[PDB]
């Protein structure tokens, strides 16, 4: 999680991003 | 008679008042 | 000059509508707008005063309808997606 | 068993390192990562 | 003012990559 990798930057214009159904904490 | 020299690197402003950060533009 | 509230705006020509904050961005002498990767507007200062202002998109959000289908309720429980609640 | 217990053991720590000391392992996941984000801001740059 | 080195360039339409830093200061350019 730290050697991959601003969200809101292109939320810009209604380009949302839904989040996932599993969570990082759940996968 | 004209001495030339090198530049180097002068010569840079910013090209407007736009505020940016930390992007290569 | 309101705060923290939608409002459409005017600076010094600059339109856009947003939700004007209170922002560290500081921001050059000369330096007018901010600006962001995408080329978009964001921080602002205030002509008069000067003082770095965000900006920020106002909501958007889908409206997404949850229900069980209708053979069991009539009763839906509608979530607005991306949004804190108060706008509501 | 002793023995591939410890190359088993080793093994797994060089992993640590090979993730550690590089960011050319993850290249695929990185990718992808980009190629979205690389398709949105064309996208957005086209509002323009 | 007449009882000292001076320069001359000229601007040319380049296109320069700048690079901005954190406060917003540009810190670097590339032609
Ligand atoms: C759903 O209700 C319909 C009538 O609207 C009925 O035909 C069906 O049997 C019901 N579903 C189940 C699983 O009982
Ligand atoms: C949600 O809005 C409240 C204001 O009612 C604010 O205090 C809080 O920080 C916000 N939190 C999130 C996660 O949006
Ligand atoms: C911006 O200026 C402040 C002045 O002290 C300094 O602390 C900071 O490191 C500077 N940052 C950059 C990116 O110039």
């Amino acid at each position: 999680f730290n050697k991959v990798t601003l969200i809101c930057a292109q939320k810009f214009n209604g380009l949302t991003v839904l989040p996932p159904l599993l969570t990082d904490e759940m996968i | 008679p004209p001495a030339y020299t090198n530049s180097f690197t002068r010569g840079v402003y910013y090209p407007d008042k736009v505020f940016r950060s930390s992007v290569l533009h | 000059l309101v705060k923290n509230k939608c409002v459409n705006f005017n600076f010094n020509g600059l339109t856009g509508t947003g939700v004007l904050t209170e922002s560290n961005k500081k921001f050059l002498p000369f330096q007018q707008f901010g600006r962001d990767i995408a080329d978009t507007t964001d921080a602002v200062r205030d002509p008069q005063t000067l003082e770095i202002l965000d900006i920020t998109p106002c909501s958007f959000g889908g409206v997404s309808v949850i229900t069980p289908g209708t053979n069991t309720s009539n009763q839906v429980a509608v979530l607005y997606q991306d949004v804190n609640c108060t706008e509501v | 068993q002793k023995l591939i217990a410890n190359q088993f053991n080793s093994a797994i720590g060089k992993i640590q390192d090979s993730l550690s000391s590089t960011a050319s392992a993850l290249g695929k996941l990185q990718d992808v990562v980009n190629q979205n984000a690389q398709a949105l801001n064309t996208l957005v740059k086209q509002l323009s | 003012a007449l009882h000292a080195a001076y320069y001359v360039g000229y601007l040319q339409p380049r296109t320069f990559l700048l690079k901005y830093n954190e406060n917003g200061t540009i810190t670097d350019a590339v032609d």
